[PDB]
C-alpha cells in the first residue's frame, strides 16, 4: 500500500473541516460536528490499487502567510475547494489560491470541490444571497473555472447529505497515483 | 497518555461523555458550549501525545537503537523538549479544571464555569514569550527537519529499519515522523477556532465572555508573532 497525501485549500467557512470529518467517520456527525480536524490516515482501495491517504487541512493558517506553506511539502494531490452558497468564495480561487498552489506545489494534480451543494435548493441561501444582487454557484460556473485555472477536474459534494464525497476522494486517490 | 485520561476522553463529545441522567439537567446552550471546552482538552491531550511519540518513542529510539550524530537528532526533532514542557503544563491546567468542575461522587459528569482565565494566563506574559519563541524556532526548523529525515531514509537502513519497527502499531498510523511535525506546527492554528467557538457559546456571564474575548485576541497576537518570526532555514 503506497502513501500518497492530500491536502485541501480553501477559503474561511468554505467546508473543507467538514467534508474531511465526513470522510473520516463514514456518516455526518450525529451529535457532535468537531471544530477542529487533525489529520487521519485513509485506506482507500480505488480501481484495484491500495492507497493509504494522508489528510491534511489548511483551516485556521489563513491568515498566516508564512505557516501555512508548511501544509504544502510532499503533496500528492490538492483538493481546491469553494462554496456554493458563497460566489465570492469562487473569485479568490484563480486570485489567491491557485498561485501559491503552483508556487509550492507545481506539477500536483488539483480537484476544484464545489462544496454545500445542497444548499442550491435552499429558501434562506437563495434569499440572503438574492439580497446582494446573487445565486448560489452554477455548474457550468465551476466547471468553467477548473478549465481556467487548469485543474485535473470539477467535483461537485455534499458534506450535510453525504452525496458526492464518497467520489471526491476516490478521484482524488487517481490523480494521486498519476506520475 | 495515562489509561485515567485516555477514557475521560473516549467519548466523541462531552455529551457522550457524562451520564446521559446528569446530561438531562442542562440547557441546550451550556451543553454546545461543554462540547466545544471538552474537544479543546480532548485535542490538547492528543497534542502531548503526539509530541511524547515524538521525544520518548523516535529522538530516545533513535539514541539507543541507532548510533548517529546526536546534532541529527537534535535536527530531526527541534525543541521537542520544550514544546512538551509548555503543553504538559498547559494539560495539567486543564485537566484539574474538569477535576475540580466534578461532581462529587462521580469522576465523569463536570460543568466547566470558568475556562477564560486559564486562557489568559496560558497565552500571556511569560508563558506566550516563551511560546511565541519557541513556536517560531520550530516553524522555521520545520521544513529542514523533513529534509534531513528523507535523506537518512534513503541513505541508511538501519534508520529505515527502525523507522519500520517502531510505526508498526496500529495506534501510529497517523503518527510517523513527517505527521508529527506538522500535527505540532498546525497546534497553534487550532487554538482561536476553538476559543471563537466557545466564547460563542458563553454568553451567560459578562466575566466569562470577557476573558474568552481577551485570550482570542491574544491567540491571536501570539500567532501573528510566531507567523511574523519564521524565517526558513535549508539544509
Ligand atoms: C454528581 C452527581 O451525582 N450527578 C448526577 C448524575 C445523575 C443524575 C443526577 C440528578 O440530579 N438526577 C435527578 C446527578
Amino acid at each position: 500500500a503506497i502513501r500518497k497525501k492530500l491536502v485541501i485549500v480553501g477559503d474561511g467557512a468554505c467546508g473543507k473541516t467538514c467534508l474531511l470529518i465526513v470522510f473520516s467517520k463514514d456518516q455526518f456527525p450525529e451529535v457532535y460536528v468537531p471544530t477542529v480536524f487533525e489529520n487521519y490516515v485513509a485506506d482507500i482501495e480505488v480501481d484495484g490499487k491500495q492507497v493509504e491517504l494522508a489528510l491534511w487541512d489548511t483551516a485556521g493558517q489563513e491568515d498566516y502567510d508564512r505557516l501555512r506553506p508548511l501544509s504544502y511539502p510532499d503533496t500528492d494531490v490538492i483538493l481546491m475547494c469553494f462554496s456554493i452558497d458563497s460566489p465570492d468564495s469562487l473569485e479568490n480561487i484563480p486570485e489567491k489560491w491557485t498561485p501559491e498552489v503552483k508556487h509550492f506545489c507545481p506539477n500536483v494534480p488539483i480537484i476544484l470541490v464545489g462544496n454545500k451543494k445542497d444548499l442550491r435548493n435552499d429558501e434562506h441561501t437563495r434569499r440572503e444571497l438574492a439580497k446582494m444582487k446573487q445565486e448560489p454557484v452554477k455548474p457550468e460556473e465551476g466547471r468553467d473555472m477548473a478549465n481556467r485555472i487548469g485543474a485535473f477536474g470539477y467535483m461537485e459534494c455534499s458534506a450535510k447529505t453525504k452525496d458526492g464525497v464518497r467520489e471526491v476522494f476516490e478521484m482524488a486517490t487517481r490523480a494521486a497515483l498519476q506520475a | 497518555s495515562m489509561e485515567m485520561d485516555e477514557k475521560d476522553f473516549a467519548a466523541d463529545s462531552w455529551s457522550l461523555a457524562v451520564d446521559s441522567s446528569f446530561l438531562q439537567q442542562h440547557k441546550k446552550e451550556v451543553m454546545k458550549q461543554q462540547d466545544v471546552i471538552y474537544e479543546l482538552i480532548q485535542t490538547e491531550l492528543h497534542h502531548v501525545r503526539t509530541l511524547k511519540i515524538m521525544t520518548r518513542l523516535f529522538r530516545t529510539g533513535m539514541l539507543e537503537e541507532l548510533h548517529l550524530e546526536p546534532g541529527v537528532v537534535q535536527g530531526l526533532f527541534p525543541c521537542v523538549d520544550e514544546l512538551s514542557d509548555i503543553h504538559t503544563r498547559f494539560l495539567s491546567q486543564l485537566l484539574e479544571r474538569r477535576r475540580q468542575a466534578l461532581c462529587p461522587g462521580s469522576t465523569r459528569n463536570f460543568v466547566i464555569h470558568r475556562l477564560g482565565d486559564l486562557l489568559i494566563s496560558q497565552f500571556s506574559g511569560p508563558s506566550a514569550e516563551q511560546m511565541c519563541k519557541t513556536y517560531s524556532e520550530f516553524c522555521s526548523r520545520h521544513s529542514k527537519a523533513l529534509k534531513l529525515y528523507k535523506e537518512l531514509y534513503a541513505r541508511d537502513k538501519r534508520f529505515q529499519q527502525f523507522i519500520r519497527k517502531v510505526t508498526r502499531p496500529a495506534v501510529l498510523k497517523r503518527h510517523g515522523v513527517q505527521e508529527c511535525i506538522l500535527l505540532v506546527t498546525q497546534r497553534i492554528t487550532k487554538y482561536p477556532l476553538l476559543i471563537s467557538r466557545i466564547l460563542q457559546h458563553s454568553h451567560g456571564i459578562e466575566e466569562e465572555r470577557q476573558d474568552l474575548t481577551t485570550a482570542l485576541g491574544l491567540v491571536k497576537e501570539l500567532l501573528s508573532n510566531v507567523d511574523e518570526g519564521i524565517y526558513q532555514l535549508e539544509k
